[PDB]
RNA sequence: UAUCCGGUAAAGCGAAUGAUUAGAGGUCUUGGGGCCGAAACGAUCUCAACCUAUUCUCAAACUUUAAAUGGGUAAGAAGCC
RNA sequence: GAAACCUCCCGUGGAGCAGAAGGGCAAAAGCUCGCUUGAUCUUGAUUUUCAGUACGAAUACAGACCGUGAAAGCGGGGCCU
RNA sequence: GUCUACGGCCAUACCACCCUGAACGCGCCCGAUCUCGUCUGAUCUCGGAAGCUAAGCAGGGUCGGGCCUGGUUAGUACUUGGAUGGGAGACCGCCUGGGAAUACCGGGUGCUGUAGGCUU
């Protein structure tokens, strides 16, 4: 009989790290645009790495955050591709979870020989009502303690909500 | 030979005390210095505009000018043989009221009270101060119990 | 090779530790500041025989080594290999300089010759713990080690249990209640203060 | 496991920030600039028209800063506007205007400058500012203290400012962030602003919802529908309120008494009790373990 | 007699910075070498660095503390009301 | 993959602020944007070296013309040396 | 009793976890037409008032850490002035005045200004 300790999805985060810049990256942006229904953002590199073939301030990856119903919908698709299996290690200690998908066409998008096959990275930030305190401007605060989402508490949400398994190992 | 640099040897002088860095609390800025107010300079690292020179740190002096956010202040500085009253412009943050004078003002106020009163009475009262005199004749009552004997203690080597 | 100890005896200079500034310091002769059965519990070695200085002088790193060896060698021959623990309690930190002469006194400021420890009057140099059986052998072990130092030092037997800070008359009583708790060579002192869950680990 | 970030040492070296900075209220960087005087002014005040928008409220205060703690010359709230006419939408721009007006009028009645400095009555919305009349006591002057409000075009803080200005306080302002200014052109309307002042932006949204879907309108404007406040009744309502404010701004409080004087709180536990508690826990721990 | 200033002596390092001994505890990390293991955070040691309480000893160019001696002002008619 | 990008949490500053080092700095003095030319024109006063002369460097004002900001303000080069 | 707004001094106010919060407030909260701003109404801005004290916030708790303040440490360390004092020196004792700091052990754990609520 809890009132508003209702574990919800705060945001879903998506990124395609191509590590190439120029055209490959712009091509991947289109895929994220098709999936989410919103322009994404290019993230540039922190610094040069000669092994990976990237340069400081060169555009490596493209990412985008989705919130609310659209986020819920795209999360569902991602889980359908994964077949509603996650692991113990997939949940973070902070009560969030994430998972990859090995190719975006499995969600529900058409391939193209140009616009190829970009795999991507679902990360789900769970939350609760009254989590905004942390990031609002004026009378900020920390979200108590018996309020923070444990790893276990997010696992049981996922087991309930999306009917998942959470396999061991 | 030493460097003539302005801030040479102010590693500890202009350095905010332990756990008192950060914002300068506002009372500092919002208290009024008139002309002729005795004021004790004390540099402060945070505010760097209008710092006084290291020689005048610790020195007290009187105010002779009051600009927007600074105060001209006559101080005495010694120079080998000769003392030079000289006038420096220090930004408020490096300055306090010297309480030195206030105890005197209190004493004048007490004398004026004690001069208005005790005039219609006739009994003239001690107005001047007087140094701590010899501590008077008095009895010490060793009430019942005798005094406690104190032997010096025998040596032993601890460490 | 190196100078006589004579010249670098008295504590003349300010302390000149090996640091950012003082570098290219050749390493100290003494290195192992303790030996014997150092893996021994408080209760199986209570004696605490110190060698205490009586001059404000400098002991060379070389001297401290020689003294240690001297004391350890005799301890082993006397009682046994694993019947004592010796703690040297002066590390050579102070660096000691050497203006060398193949120009004259122009620009003289030394290179680091070596290291040295400064000792105050009443400060401890070496210390040994063993059994109440073995008082005599400790005394002679330190006596022998005196001859490797300059100046004058007394050998003194403490009123403390082992190498602890706790008076040996009170030790056993403090242990049983649980003011004190064994902790390798040392002994952890538990006070009142700490949350009551710490208290509940003891008394159980 | 990891290195414990917060040791004894950490706390030992740690400096707390100021209380109001911790609490997340006072921007001390801005406060220094805002509030202190030029020393050659000496003991003359420096007033600020504080404006703070709460979730359900709008507070406007005028205050100078004394060393004991900044003193409030005069204050007006949004929850007073029920007296004057405004029933609902009290955190809204139009109410913010009223609050700021009310404040200005209240201040002016204290100094006897109610009759002088009538200010702007018709409510144009345009650039207005109060010239001090010669041979008469000068206009009151204060500065706008926004606080931690992101001052952007159309912030209710400036609504209160506008109200005060129209009330007759010489507060300096541009019109760059009155709602009506166009960022991609750089001119002011002052008809757009007028509408916002008289709740027409609310009224229109009230009309747009009723047209679209009844259920949403009913949800969004429940307390508007209760009390009977229609879209076409809106503009008039605010104009009446302004006139009521203008005619009498004075505050009379309520004569509060008949208090039981009881402790809702919990008093602090005495040393001896705490000293006892631990002894009981110790005893309890011993007696419990001497069984199993 | 009031009232400011100070960072030397001392002290401290279970307080920061830097140095530094030892055992207790810790698969935190992980390793490199082992021994018993096909191999296994399996068992057993080990030495690396890191950490949890403790412990030994230090600093002209470190310091939470912090003296003695010391430097300003002030102690009225150019002042009060 | 120890290192690419994203996310949550801890984080008194252990980073950064052109350079030596010291001080100073967290809804900044750091970073990222937006608009700019107070690094402009002009009297004196003062400080620092001091002989209490210069230079340099600085501090407080005052008069102009500007910038910026909703505004209080801040700005006549570089957080201070 | 206590809160809100703006505060002063800036830990006796900090941190950790635990409990309790009447009424008014403060909040979370529900929306995005307009204003405004985002990759994203998350923040920011705006329009609200269906829920709820879960969280923030307040009050209390912990043989809590920290901080504040006493003791102890100790008349110890150090130190002004003095001697044809000692000592081969290193250093030490005395006289004359001044006099600290850890460890260890206690107590305390925000005060309060202006303006406006509530407990009528
Ligand atoms: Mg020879
Ligand atoms: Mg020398
Ligand atoms: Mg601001
Ligand atoms: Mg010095
Ligand atoms: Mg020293
Ligand atoms: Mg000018
Ligand atoms: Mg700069
Ligand atoms: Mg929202
Ligand atoms: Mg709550
Ligand atoms: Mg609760
Ligand atoms: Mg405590």
């Amino acid at each position: 009989e809890n009132p508003m300790r209702e574990l919800r999805i705060r945001k879903l985060c998506l990124n395609i790290c191509v590590g190439e810049s120029g055209d490959r990256l712009t091509r991947a942006a289109k895929v994220l645009e098709q999936l989410t229904g919103q322009t994404p953002v290019f993230s540039k590199a922190r610094y040069t790495v000669r092994s990976f073939g990237i340069r400081r301030n060169e555009k490596i990856a493209v990412h985008c955050t989705v919130r609310g119903a659209k986020a819920e919908e795209i999360l569902e698709k991602g889980l359908k591709v994964r077949e509603y299996e996650l692991r113990k290690n997939n949940f973070s200690d902070t009560g969030n979870f994430g998972f990859g998908i090995q190719e975006h066409i499995d969600l529900g998008i058409k391939y193209d020989p140009s616009i190829g096959i970009y795999g991507l990275d679902f990360y789900v930030v769970l939350g609760r009502p009254g989590f905004s305190i942390a990031d609002k401007k004026r009378r900020t605060g920390c979200i108590g303690a018996k309020h923070r989402i444990s790893k276990e508490e997010a696992m049981r949400w996922f087991q309930q909500k999306y009917d998942g398994i959470i396999l061991p190992g | 030979t030493n460097t003539k640099g302005k801030r040479r040897g102010t590693r500890y002088m202009f350095s905010r005390p332990f756990r008192k860095h950060g914002v300068v609390p506002l009372a500092t800025y919002m208290r009024i210095y008139k002309k002729g107010d005795i004021v004790d300079i004390k540099g402060m690292g945070t505010v760097q505009k209008g710092m006084p020179h290291k020689c005048y740190h610790g020195k007290t002096g009187r105010v002779y000018n009051v600009t927007q956010h600074a105060v001209g202040i006559v101080v005495n500085k010694q120079v080998k043989g000769k003392i030079l009253a000289k006038r420096i412009n220090v930004r408020i943050e490096h300055i306090k009221h010297s309480k030195s004078r206030d105890s005197f003002l209190k004493r004048v106020k007490e004398n004026d009270q004690k001069k208005k009163e005790a005039k219609e009475k006739g009994t003239w009262v001690q107005l001047k101060r007087q140094p701590a005199p010899p501590r008077e004749a008095h009895f010490v009552r060793t009430n019942g119990k005798e005094p406690e004997l104190l032997e010096p203690i025998p040596y032993e080597f601890m460490a | 090779g190196r100078r006589p100890a004579r010249c670098y005896r008295y504590c003349k200079n300010k302390p000149y530790p090996k640091s950012r500034f003082c570098r290219g310091v050749p390493d100290a002769k003494i290195r192992i500041f303790d030996l014997g059965r150092k893996k021994a519990k408080v209760d199986e070695f209570p004696l605490c025989g110190h060698m205490v200085s009586d001059e404000y002088e400098q002991l060379s790193s070389e001297a401290l080594e020689a003294a240690r060896i001297c004391a350890n060698k005799y301890m082993v021959k006397s009682c046994g290999k694993d019947g004592f623990h010796i703690r040297v309690r002066l590390h050579p930190f102070h660096v000691i300089r050497i203006n060398k002469m193949l120009t004259g006194m122009r620009g003289a400021f030394g290179k680091p010759q070596g290291t040295v420890a400064r000792v105050h009057i009443g400060q401890v140099i070496m210390s040994i713990r063993t059994k109440l059986q073995n008082k005599e052998h400790v005394v002679e072990a330190l006596r022998r080690a005196k001859f490797k130092f300059p100046g004058r030092q007394k050998i003194h037997i403490s009123k403390k249990w082992g190498f602890t800070k706790f008076n040996a008359d009170e030790f056993e009583d403090m242990v049983a209640e649980k003011r004190l708790i064994p902790d390798g060579c040392g002994v952890k002192y538990i006070p009142n203060r700490g949350p009551l869950d710490k208290w509940r680990a003891l008394h159980s | 496991f990891v290195k414990v970030v917060k040791n004894k040492a950490y706390f030992k070296r740690y400096q707390v920030k100021f209380r109001r900075r911790r609490e997340g209220k006072t921007d001390y960087y801005a406060r220094k600039r805002l509030v202190i005087q030029d020393k050659n002014k000496y003991n003359t005040p420096k007033y600020r028209m504080i404006v703070r928008v709460t979730n359900r409220d709008i507070i406007c205060q005028i205050a100078y800063a004394r060393i004991e703690g900044d003193m409030i010359v005069c204050a007006a709230y949004a929850h007073e506007l029920p007296k004057y006419g405004v029933k609902v939408g009290l955190t809204n721009y139009a109410a913010a205007y009223c609050t700021g007006l009310l404040l200005a009028r209240r201040l002016l009645n204290r100094f006897g400058m109610d009759k002088i400095y009538e200010g702007q009555v018709e409510v144009t919305g345009d650039e207005y500012n109060v010239e001090s009349i010669d041979g008469q006591p000068g206009a009151f002057t204060c500065y706008l203290d926004a606080g931690l409000a992101r001052t952007t075009t159309g912030n209710k803080v400036f609504g209160a400012l506008k109200g005060a200005v129209d009330g007759g306080l010489s507060i300096p302002h541009s019109t760059k962030r009155f709602p009506g200014y166009d960022s991609e052109s750089k001119e002011f309307n002052a008809e757009v602003h007028r509408k916002h002042i008289m709740g027409q932006n609310v009224a229109d949204y009230m009309r747009y919802l009723m047209e679209e879907d009844e259920d949403a309108y009913k949800k969004q404007f429940s307390q508007y529908i209760k009390n009977n406040v229609t879209p076409d009744m809106m503009e008039e309502m605010y104009k009446k309120a302004h006139a009521a404010i203008r005619e009498n701004p004075v505050y009379e409080k309520k004569p509060k008494r008949e208090v039981k004087k009881k402790r809702w709180n919990r008093p602090k536990m005495s040393l001896a009790q705490k000293k006892d508690r631990v002894a009981q826990k110790k005893a309890s721990f011993l007696r419990a373990q001497e069984r199993a």
